């Protein structure tokens, strides 16, 4: 609540201006986008845990109830990062040479931990993935680095 | 035409790989219990109460069992392996469904360590066409999927690599397709081995299968009969060698046998036949025939032959003979030559016919009749008054001097049965040698590949002596395998550098066998009771017992029996199981007396054949002349030559027995897999580290366990080390070789659970990742809008 630097509490208000309402807050169905707003990556399981919802209209969050929400989410420390998304996908970089099957990747993105649906897939592969081989084979880490808008590794 | 691809019936494809691996499956929950219809059901632990474990099951059913029946299930990772002895779960319920998998998605060929599997699929897949038979041309076992083909060129880079003989181990029930691989195999052999002196002779003579199925009606005719499970069961162990020249190209063939069943000549149960020949001969088919053999149109009337059956329904013996017949043509007999073979398989069953009594209380027998007698004697070509003097009153080797000996009904009886099935299996030898001589091309043998097809394991509800004989035969090859298995495992971890100290696996199998050839063993008592006339099956029975129960360990007492019926006498512990037998007759079945006078005027008469086939005859290891001392010799001529030859096993399945596609009886197949050593060879590598990976797929495969603990570090085998390391695993579970990491049973499968743990981890906070920049995407849009 009170102990969030005031700039942050800053960026916090103008999510929940363009979210939310001025006397309602946000919509618990919205707390995930609420945090990604803020540069935030909380998985499905840590939303659920902080009071996230799946219906509309279902609980609403403040601010100063929201606040403590995002310095918890905040704090938490293994949350990823492209550094561990790098050695993930060694799993499936045989060749050793920074590239994998987009197959295989689109598949683990679509079958393992918190799957994506198909649309989300495209999206993410149209903004971020350079056209495959041949042979099928992408670069990973450059879809990497735009996904988590690292472009100190382009 | 063009050959279909074989890929989608020798592959797991690349997307369906991804789809196996990544199924939900949890370690804690998932396992196997028995059951009685489908053999093992998938389950999953809903509770447990002290030892009793509350399993639900497909449906919703929930079955209490006792834990010791819960079996542990394999990860996905090892999902239609392609060598089972990669899966870190080795148990029974999981070989099957590995099986049962690979079978479900068309896939025959299964490895299981040396074995190659081989699940018919009563479908004509294409599996055998020469676009498939290229892939394996000089390929190692693990460069291409598993195939017969696989083995069949291995064991002739073996060959040609070591410069010594192979030998192929086939094996496979009625309805498992082991002729049609067999037949293959041949023609693989005929492709890899083909020159253009074999291309040349291939018009006239055709290919080596086909030279060596136009032996089929001839030995079939008099090697082959039906049995209780199989229309056309073969009577007789066939060693098919395929001679090599210098250089690596076909150099003929030649046909070897073994252990002919030569009770069956004069003895039926109710359910079966004796050789086929004997009702080919008699379907009048072929004219003139059974005028020359003086044969009646009634086959009751040839006792020998007709105790059981004497019709099949399946089996036409009038087209048969015909077959028959004409393939003594294309095989080369002269038409006497053929016609004296007639004969003397007619006066087999003339012998038969001969009747003796007894006259008052004189011990001496006479004649009762001389109507078949002098059949016999036309057709040998001897004097009919001289055969029954022979027969009645013989002379004795005395030393010097011959001196006439006396014989009561039951002695001449008993001599004219093994002289009926000494003529037989003489008669079968010769035309083996005959057969042999069309398969002779005369060219330079430096090495050959022999096929084995001999009879298998077999238990059933009555054990007798044949079913201890066939058993005592297939420990022998049994521990053939184990040895050889033996062998290779320590010239790999000699390879590899890691301590080895197990003793030679075929030592398992050496207190069975034992107790059965060795001296007071099982045989021996048996011959030896022979010098005991006041010898009952009871008093062997209670020999057998008295000399080796609690004494000799694998001897036991027998299964209790149902009713009375089932009442057996003792039982082994055999590698195949427990096996209780019936002792009943066995002092009868195995005399063997050879009346050495009549041979002496067969080795005179005018029958040329008959000469020819007692040529090393000069009549004038254990008990002489029984049949258990007999199948000894020949099963260790079998072995001494097996011995000098390097070993492959292939095993044919039937997987159901309605001949259904995509069926598969777990009962039927557990069975087989038990008979022929599948389980036996699971059971000796779960031992000690049966799983291996090469250090490169190790560190590949688990890198993302510590990836910082291996920052930098180029060396695979260093990697390995540090990430197994850094896992809670024991540190006596593995062994690090020179190139490759080794496993005890179960590890990997516990690898698989910190990977999948961490992978799925790592996974959601990529995927949590994409959500926020989707997110964030998409909060631009309403940022410019609002």
């Amino acid at each position: 609540m009170a102990d969030v630097p005031k700039r942050e509490v800053e960026n916090v208000e103008f999510v929940f201006e363009v979210m939310g309402s001025p006397g309602e807050g946000i919509d618990a169905v919205d707390l995930g986008d609420a945090l990604r707003a803020l540069n935030l990556n909380p998985t499905l399981a840590l939303i659920e845990k902080l009071g996230g919802t799946k219906k509309r209209n279902e609980k609403k969050i403040k601010l100063d109830e929201f606040l403590p929400i995002y310095s918890q989410v905040k704090k938490e420390k293994e949350q990823g990062c492209y550094e561990d998304f790098i050695e993930c996908l060694k799993l499936y970089d045989k060749e050793e040479n920074g590239t994998m099957l987009l197959a295989e990747l689109q598949h683990a993105l679509l079958a393992l931990g918190e799957s994506l649906d198909d649309e989300q897939v495209e999206t993410l592969f149209a903004d971020c993935m350079d056209p495959e081989d041949d042979e099928g084979f992408i670069p990973y880490s450059p879809f990497l680095a735009r996904m988590c808008d690292r472009p100190d590794q382009l | 035409q063009e050959d279909e691809d074989p890929t989608p019936y020798l592959f797991v494809s690349l997307e369906q790989r991804r789809i196996d691996q990544s199924k939900p499956y949890d370690s804690k929950k998932s396992c196997w219990i028995p059951d009685e219809k489908e053999g093992y059901l998938l389950g999953e632990i809903k509770a447990t109460k002290g030892d009793i474990v509350s399993v639900g099951l497909q449906g919703g059913e929930v079955r209490d069992i006792k834990s010791e029946k819960v079996e542990k299930v394999n990860p996905p990772k090892f999902e239609k392996i392609e060598d089972m002895a990669d899966m870190t779960v080795l148990n029974t319920p999981c070989v099957l469904h590995n099986l049962r998998q690979r079978y479900y998605a068309k896939l025959i060929y299964t490895y299981s360590g040396l074995f190659c599997v081989a699940i018919n699929p009563y479908k004509r897949y294409p599996v055998y066409t020469n676009r498939c038979a290229k892939m394996y041309r000089g390929k190692r076992r693990n460069e291409v999927p598993p195939h017969i083909f696989a083995i069949s060129d291995g064991a002739y880079v073996d060959m040609l690599t070591n410069h010594v003989n192979q030998s192929m181990l086939i094996t496979g029930e009625s309805g498992a397709g082991k002729t049609e691989n067999t037949k293959k195999v041949i023609a693989y052999f005929a492709t890899v081995g083909a020159s253009k002196k074999t291309d040349e002779a291939a018009k006239s003579k055709g290919s080596l299968e086909d030279q060596v199925v136009q032996t089929n009606p001839v030995l079939e005719a008099f090697g082959n009969a039906k049995t209780v499970r199989n229309d056309n069961s073969s009577r007789f162990g066939k060693f098919i060698r395929i001679h090599f020249g210098p250089t690596g190209k076909l150099a003929g063939a030649d046909i070897e046998t073994y252990l002919l069943e030569k009770a069956r000549v004069i003895s039926q149960q109710s359910l079966e036949r004796s050789y086929h020949i004997f009702y080919q001969i008699m379907s009048g088919s072929v004219p003139g025939v059974k005028d020359i053999c003086l044969l009646t149109d009634n086959i009751y009337d040839y006792h020998i032959v007709s105790q059981g059956k004497v019709t099949v329904a399946s089996i036409d013996d009038a087209e048969e003979f015909s077959l028959t017949d004409q393939a003594f043509d294309i095989l080369g007999f002269t038409k006497q030559e053929k016609e004296d073979v007639y004969r003397i398989t007619a006066a087999v069953m003339h012998m038969g016919g001969m009747k003796f009594k007894q006259r008052g209380r004189e011990e001496q027998a006479e004649q009762d009749g001389e109507e078949e007698g002098g059949r016999v004697s036309k057709l040998f070509g001897c004097d009919t008054a001289e055969l029954y003097k022979n027969l009645l009153k013989p002379r004795i080797k005395v030393g010097n001097e011959f001196v006439t000996q006396g014989r009561n009904v039951q002695q001449v009886t008993n001599s004219i049965g093994a002289l009926c099935k000494g003529v037989f299996d003489r008669l079968f030898k010769w035309l083996v040698k005959k057969c042999n001589e069309t398969l002779d091309t005369q060219q330079k043998r430096q090495h050959f590949i022999g096929v084995l097809d001999i009879a298998g394991f077999e238990i059933f509800e009555y054990n007798g002596f044949e079913q201890l004989c066939i058993n005592f035969t297939n420990e022998k090859l049994q521990q053939f395998f184990n040895h050889h298995m033996f062998v290779l495992e320590q010239e790999e971890y000699k390879r590899e550098g890691i301590d080895w100290a197990f003793i030679d696996f075929g030592m398992d199998l050496l207190a069975c066998i034992d107790l059965i050839e060795k001296p007071m063993g099982i045989l021996s008592i048996l011959e030896e009771e022979s010098m005991f006339p006041k010898a009952t099956d009871q008093t062997f029975s209670e020999k057998l017992t008295n000399t080796h129960l609690g004494k000799s360990a694998p001897f036991q007492k027998p299964k209790p029996p149902k009713p009375g019926q089932q009442a057996a006498h003792f039982a082994i512990a055999h590698y195949a199981g427990c096996v209780s037998y019936n002792i009943t007759g066995w002092l009868e079945k195995n005399k063997d007396p050879l009346n050495d006078t009549v041979v002496d005027q067969f080795k005179k008469s005018q029958n040329k054949l008959l000469i020819e086939i007692f040529a090393d005859h000069a009549g004038q290891g254990g008990g002489f002349a029984t049949v258990s001392s007999a199948y000894k010799e020949q099963l260790n001529s079998l072995m001494t030559t097996l011995r000098s030859t390097q070993p492959h096993f292939v095993r044919c399945i039937i997987p159901n027995e309605m001949k259904q596609p995509g069926v598969v009886d777990a009962h039927l197949v557990m069975h087989q897999l038990t008979c022929n050593g599948v389980l036996e060879g699971i059971r000796i590598c779960r031992k000690g580290f049966p799983n291996r990976m090469m250090y490169p797929d190790f560190k590949m495969r688990y890198q993302i366990l510590n990836p910082k603990g291996i920052k930098g570090i180029e060396d695979p085998k260093k990697c390995t080390k540090v990430l197994i390391e850094s896992t809670e695993l024991n540190d006596d579970q593995y062994r690090l070789g020179n190139t490759k990491v080794f496993f005890r049973a179960g590890v990997l499968g516990q690898m698989e659970e910190f990977r999948d743990e961490r992978l799925g981890k790592i996974m959601s906070w990529m995927q949590a990742w994409a959500r926020g920049y989707l997110s964030r995407k998409g909060f631009k849009k309403l940022q410019e809008q609002r």
